[PDB]
């Protein structure tokens, strides 16, 4: 289940990269964050990834920001989820000022799972290089504009390493 | 007569403009990397917002970077357009009027932006240099040390995109009056587009390109020697509209055939369906030589542009060159000479459809089953894919004799070989699966409407009355590249859905291709389903890329009918009338290509919202506009003068949608305009709620935002969504007559004039 | 039951996708609205006499007329057609419901899953009525009677015959003089800011979807819309249909840009068009006529000008004085343009436009305007003249 093991790329956006963490250490960031915001896409859809995601915004209350058309798992769900583009966010929390989703204030870590690397990376570099919004990766793509992230995995060994994570938050 | 303060714009005329927008919608970069390779003084590490030696910041390198893709496509349309100018004028003669259709102003964009009014084609020559002169000025800012912030670089961009449908509007001018294009014709002819359409029994000649001044010459020498009969034309990319545009103002069924997009190019010389090949200029596969000499397909340059590195036999002999071609060196030549190439290409496809029958690339049903064994599921195709295609799980369903996946990843393949290059087995995957969906493809069949050029002046007054009464909801443009994320079939559904709500569909480039693709149950496609007039419920084919500026000036001319605007040397003017009242969005699913970045921008600096591919993030920029803050959504009343506010639409100019869902619930939203009566904001309303609901499962959050009056309402949910005002938002209503007393921020007068020009206030 | 919704417009049920087939041109088919006092109207209410949904057959066709009675305290039967002339959007509403013209050429059939839904008539018939009472609000109780009886369709399409008959004599004999207010409409003004449009019973609406029932009852829907009540006042120039409350509220909409607006009239002051009229105007000056060109017509006119050039030159909403934005029932109202001579002036017409309008030409004026047939260029066009005694002649020296 060991997630830091395919640090593995086809192209390079730099120098700087991401941390490849473990379960352990995923789970103390996202236990430890001040305020946190589950980044979810379409590709949460599965219905295993579904389920991961709903046990682990719920485990810790995470507001989920649901971008694309990853709405409508949500509705029969309980957890607080909140439409929004991909591009749009990327854009906003590039701002200190922004209200944010309950207008409570902008967030400080995002954790992203069921993304598409050309996307997620894309946005992420505008959110890594003009912000100080931190991101946690806990999809099976080595994302490389991340702040931490999980390494290549095949879908059992991610699908395990959320079980994993769910255990311990 | 009458002339506006630009005429023959540079950067310093429309920095207001340009200022203006970006203030609202404020520019995103998100770079394509953390470095810059321009000079030797680098590469620079501009990462965390770091400056290089030059001093330019991370921004500013992104800003260079668009600004460079934008004035490429300008250059490429611009260029192209002088060729074929140049050509036409050599053939036609100087003095030839310009003959587009039953119109007023034949180019609007001509006029919109230098001011004058051409008539003959000579006309258009002076144009065609202002154009070139500009484009050395914004060439000359790719320089180091040419430009030290981003929002210049931005301005310069816009600059580009305006000269960019300038060139577009040229050429196409230029070819539909010459080469007898339909005119604004409503019952353009249908044309077969497809894998499955060439029949193999004959010689096949393959088009690929976006010029159509040699193709032409081969279509006239198939014509007078009877040829037509006997061997099968087909085009691939623009060129393939352009070829079933050529003399098709009267509606006879064409000869010529189209195959498909750039994701085919490579798959069909796979097949070894084509015979011979002739390649124009642009959008061309850079290896086909590689992969046309291994099947015996000769491959033919036309254009000085593309030699494709091939020797040039252009003063010579015709018979030497095809017996050379035949038994020889040479898998080809450069034949720049287009009498001669419209002579040669036809005997030299006769001659060697005989020769190379019995050649493909599909592997034997034993080969493939050998090659779906030896592979060990070592990960690197999938890391390499474009699309991020799950490569290994289908080649290990496919080891057990299960070879369905393989044909459902046919489709989301773009035919791009990056996987076989890093197999360490030399396993030819795209082959694979070529084979897997050979009989999917033997089923790919459907119908396209030829380009019908531009909208009328007549169509445009009948669609008026449609758009203000509240029965066109709007008007969607789906325009762009063929570099899909989830397979061609997505242009089809939203197009599909937009119809089914009565919208106005305009499609143009290779988005028209991958659309009439997909027949229906009852073998009918969506062309044959909904006519090609401009009215609501109706879908059009504008024709090739250079088609695209028809679509804009669509807009332009909305302005000069209804409001009387003059158009010369009047872009601000314009460009805010189009972002005030008209409701008109733009889709490119598959946009990859410079050419696109610049009709996008062009797009946007004429006030029109345009939605992207998932792909298009790595354009490096977007436009969008901070909801949250209210001191940004302000206008002026053009009566008063004074601050009057407008809703939160459009919040983009141009933006990126991940899914197809997504795509639709942003273009159903973004047709909503600040002007907008009673009866259209109550049909956009409905329909973004409608889309918001099916597609997110949820209702918007901000719909609310958009109620001046209570008949602006949906009508079938009235009361339903008058008590969620009354109760989730505390607004004043009246029961007894189903009115909203109080509330609403804004209220609703519709002889307001929004503008955001103070230079045109009483 | 089903869903309403505007997407369901373009949906037709072919006959081998329909449970029942209602009216249509085999059967009789018939709809109408009636206004009756607010103490016989119940609302949500359907009568239905004879076979319902459920005692129905497939693949058949019935007569289906459908009787409505709408009842409140600002109606009068001047607007039933105008509640008529809704009741076809509203039927395709209603999912898996076509509906084909109106008045007594109707056709309405229903889908097979629609039919196996709904069970009845009723939800339908509630449906309909919940709408035409959300859309026009001043029908406070509204009523549907259903007929599938041939020989009761017979009586009511009988019934329905004569009350046509009686409301086109009564749409027919309105004047101008027979009226004290006139309608104004500003939805244009969304693409065409500095344009007011002024309807009176005497010169039909721009765009030819509105007229002075239509601008009344839009008006009695909300009276601080873009559609308003104008009170005409002291009449100014009855040749030249000149009024002081047009004038003064088209000042005041116009954002100063046009003072005066004549109606009826050519050269003083005229309508102002944004660009959706049905039908131009132009003046031949060489021949001092008038000529008119409709919308659908891909020819030229003698001067060598087609509907788009010519259209050009009338619009924005100024008021340019030559070239006259009008509908296509302008021509049958009695003062057409009236201060100019009228339809003495009218020189030049398209073979399709006289073969539509000619309910409008009299019967001394028809053997006396141009075709493109007769004439190609402006010298046919004064041969023609002068060969047929077109008043115009007199007028030269
Ligand atoms: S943008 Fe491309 S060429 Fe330039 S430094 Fe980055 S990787 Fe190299
Ligand atoms: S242009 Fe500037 S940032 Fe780029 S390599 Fe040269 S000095 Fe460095
Ligand atoms: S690169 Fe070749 S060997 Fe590796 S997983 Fe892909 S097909 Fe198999
Ligand atoms: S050829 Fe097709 S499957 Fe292979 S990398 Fe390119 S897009 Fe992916
Ligand atoms: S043209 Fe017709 S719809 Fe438009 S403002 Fe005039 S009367 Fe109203
Ligand atoms: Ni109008
Ligand atoms: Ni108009």
């Amino acid at each position: 289940v060991d997630t830091t093991k395919n640090t593995k790329l086809f192209t390079s956006y730099g120098v700087k990269t991401s941390k490849a963490i473990t379960t352990e250490v995923a789970a103390k960031l996202i236990s430890k964050a001040k305020r946190p915001l589950f980044v979810v896409g379409t590709g949460v859809l599965d219905p295993e990834l579904l389920d991961r995601a709903v046990k682990i915004a719920k485990a810790k209350n995470i507001p989920i920001a649901a971008t694309g058309s990853s709405m409508p798992g949500f509705v029969d769900k309980d957890v607080n989820a909140k439409y929004i583009n991909l591009h749009q966010l990327g854009f906003y929390l590039t701002d200190p000022d922004w209200p944010g989703l309950d207008g409570n204030g902008n967030y400080d870590t995002i954790i992203l799972l069921g993304h598409k690397k050309y996307y997620i990376n894309q946005v992420l570099s505008a959110v890594k290089n003009f912000s100080d919004v931190k991101s946690i990766s806990i999809d099976r793509n080595y994302i490389q504009n991340a702040t931490m992230s999980f390494g290549n995995l095949s879908k059992a060994d991610h699908i395990a390493a959320l079980d994993e994570v769910i255990d311990l938050l | 007569g009458p002339m506006g303060p630009t005429p023959f714009p540079t950067a310093a005329t429309v920095r207001d403009w340009s200022f203006t927008l970006f203030d609202r919608y404020e520019p995103v970069y998100t770079p394509m990397c953390d470095q810059c390779c321009y000079c030797t003084f680098g590469p620079c590490n501009l990462e965390g917002n770091r400056r290089g030696a030059c001093g330019l910041d991370m921004k500013g390198q992104a800003a260079r970077e668009f600004f460079l893709r934008c004035i490429t496509g300008c250059a490429c349309h611009s260029a192209h357009g002088r060729h074929l100018l140049d050509h036409i004028i050599s053939i036609f003669g100087e003095d030839m009027p310009i003959n587009m259709g039953a119109s007023n102003v034949i180019a609007p964009n001509i006029q919109l932006i230098t001011g004058r009014q051409p008539k003959t084609l000579g006309d258009l020559k002076p144009i065609m240099e202002y154009v070139e002169e500009e484009l050395g000025q914004l060439l000359a800012t790719v320089h180091a040390g040419q430009e030290g912030a981003a929002i210049d670089y931005d301005n310069k961009a816009m600059l580009a995109g305006i000269l960019d449908h300038v060139g577009m509007e040229v050429s196409d001018i230029a070819q539909v009056t010459a080469l007898g294009f339909p005119k604004s014709d409503p019952e353009a002819p249908l044309v077969e587009v497809g894998m499955g359409t060439l029949d193999a029994s004959k010689p096949v000649i393959i088009a690929i390109g976006h010029n159509v001044a040699g193709v032409t010459y081969i279509m006239d020498y198939m014509e007078d020697n009877n040829l037509t009969d006997k061997m099968e034309i087909g085009g691939l990319c623009c060129t393939a509209f352009d070829m079933t545009r050529y003399k098709r103002e009267d509606r006879k069924p064409p000869y010529a055939k189209i195959v498909g997009t750039i994701s085919k190019e490579l798959k069909v010389v796979r097949s070894g369906i084509p015979d011979v090949i002739v390649i124009d200029e642009q959008c061309v596969r850079a290896d086909l030589v590689e992969e046309g000499k291994k099947l015996k397909i000769p491959v033919i340059a036309s254009n000085e542009k593309v030699m494709y590195g091939l020797p040039d036999r252009t003063n010579d002999d015709v018979d030497a060159i095809i017996e050379d071609i035949k038994t020889g060196k040479i898998p080809g030549c450069v034949m720049l000479d287009y009498e001669k190439l419209g002579e040669l290409v036809p005997r030299l496809a006769m001659e060697m459809a005989p020769l190379r029958e019995g050649i493909s690339a599909i592997p034997s049903d034993e080969e493939m089953a050998s090659l779906v064994a030896k592979c060990v599921a070592c990960g690197e195709c999938a890391l390499a894919c474009p699309e991020e295609l799950d490569i290994p799980d289908a080649i290990q369903a496919a080891k057990e004799g299960d070879f369905t996946a393989l044909d459902f990843l046919h489709d989301l393949c773009v035919g791009c070989r990056r996987c076989e290059q890093v197999c360490n087995k030399e396993i030819p995957i795209l082959s694979v699966i070529d084979k897997a969906a050979q009989k999917a493809i033997a089923e790919e069949k459907g119908l396209v409407r030829a380009g019908r050029g531009q909208v009328s002046d007549a169509e445009i007054r009948a669609e008026g009355l449609n758009l203000v009464m509240g029965t066109t909801p709007g008007v969607i443009a789906i325009i762009g590249c063929a570099n899909y994320p989830a397979g061609s079939k997505d242009v089809y559904r939203i197009a599909e859905e937009f119809l089914n709500r009565n919208y106005i569909v305009a499609v143009s480039g290779c988005s028209a291709m991958d659309i009439g693709m997909y027949k229906d149950a009852d073998g009918k496609t969506l062309y044959e389903r909904f006519p090609g007039r401009f009215e609501r419920g109706n879908i059009l084919n504008t024709g090739s890329c250079v088609s695209n500026s028809h679509i804009s000036g669509t807009c332009h001319k909305v302005a000069a009918i209804f409001a009387g605007r003059n158009l010369s040397g009047n872009l601000a003017e314009i460009a805010d009338y189009t972002l005030n009242r008209v409701g008109a969005v733009g889709l490119a699913w598959g946009a990859y290509s410079q050419k696109a970045a610049a009709i996008g921008t062009g797009c946007n600096m004429y006030g029109i919202p345009a939605v992207l591919g998932p792909h298009s993030g790595k354009y490096r920029r977007a436009l969008i506009a901070k909801t949250y803050d209210e001191n940004k959504w302000k206008v002026y009343d053009s009566r008063n003068g004074s601050e009057l506010d407008i809703p939160p639409s459009p919040e983009f100019l141009i933006t990126t949608a991940e899914t197809w869902q997504e795509a639709c619930v942003l273009l159903a939203k973004n047709c909503i305009r600040p002007s907008d009566n009673n009866m259209g904001r109550s049909i956009k309303l409905t329909h973004w709620i409608e889309l918001s609901e099916k597609y997110l499962g949820v209702l918007p959050e901000d719909w609310w935002k958009f109620v001046r009056h209570e008949a602006d309402l949906p009508l079938s949910r009235r009361e339903e969504l008058l008590k969620k005002l009354e109760t989730e938002h505390g607004w004043e209503i009246d029961w007894k007559k189903k009115k909203i007393i109080s509330g609403p921020k804004i209220k609703f007068d519709v002889s307001s004039q929004p503008t955001n020009l103070k230079r045109l206030c009483k | 039951p089903f869903e309403i919704s505007p997407m369901f417009e373009g949906e037709r049920v072919r006959k081998e996708g329909m449970f029942v087939e209602l009216g249509g041109p085999k059967s009789l088919g018939l709809e109408l609205v009636r206004a009756k006092p607010m103490d016989e109207i119940e609302d949500g209410k359907v009568t239905i006499v004879g076979p319902d949904l459920k005692d129905m057959e497939e693949g058949k066709t019935y007569p289906w007329a459908m009787i409505f009675h709408v009842g409140g305290e600002l109606v009068e039967p001047d607007l039933e057609s105008v509640i008529e002339r809704r009741v076809h959007d509203f039927i395709n509403y209603c999912q898996g419901i076509m509906h084909l013209n109106q008045r007594y050429d109707v056709w309405m059939r229903i889908s097979k899953d629609t039919a196996a839904k709904m069970d009845s008539f009723e939800p339908f018939g509630k449906a309909v009525m919940m709408l035409f009472k959300t859309e026009l609000p001043f029908i406070e109780k509204m009523q549907v009677t259903f007929y599938t009886d041939q020989a009761e369709v017979e009586k009511q399409m009988a019934e329905a015959m004569e009350i046509f008959k009686a409301r086109d004599a009564r749409t027919k004999d309105l004047h101008d003089e027979d009226v004290d207010v006139f309608y104004g409409c500003t939805l244009c003004q969304s693409f065409a800011p500095t344009n007011v449009c002024v309807v009176s019973p005497d010169r039909v609406s721009l765009c030819g979807a509105i007229n002075w029932f239509d601008g009344r009852a839009a008006a009695k829907v909300d009276p601080e819309g873009p559609q308003f009540a104008i009170e005409k006042g002291e009449l100014l120039d009855a040749k030249t249909g000149e009024y002081s409350g047009v004038n003064e509220v088209a000042k005041k909409l116009s954002s100063g840009e046009f003072d005066k607006i004549k109606l009826h009239s050519f050269f003083d002051a005229p309508h102002t068009s944004c660009g959706c009229f049905e039908v131009v105007g132009f003046y031949i000056p060489e021949v001092d006529g008038i000529g008119w060109v409709n919308r659908e017509y891909q020819g030229m006119a003698p001067n060598g000008l087609g509907f788009s050039t010519m259209a050009g030159q009338t619009g924005g909403g100024k008021q340019i004085v030559g070239f006259l934005g009008i509908g296509i029932n302008y021509f049958y109202s009695p003062k057409f343009i009236q201060a100019d001579g009228g339809w003495n002036r009218v020189v030049w017409l398209p073979s399709m436009l006289k073969e539509k309008i000619d309910e409008a030409i009299p019967d001394d004026m028809k053997d006396k305007i141009a075709t493109e047939k007769d004439v190609t260029d402006i010298e046919s066009l004064k041969t023609f003249l002068k060969e047929k005694n077109h008043p115009v002649v007199a007028n030269w020296a």
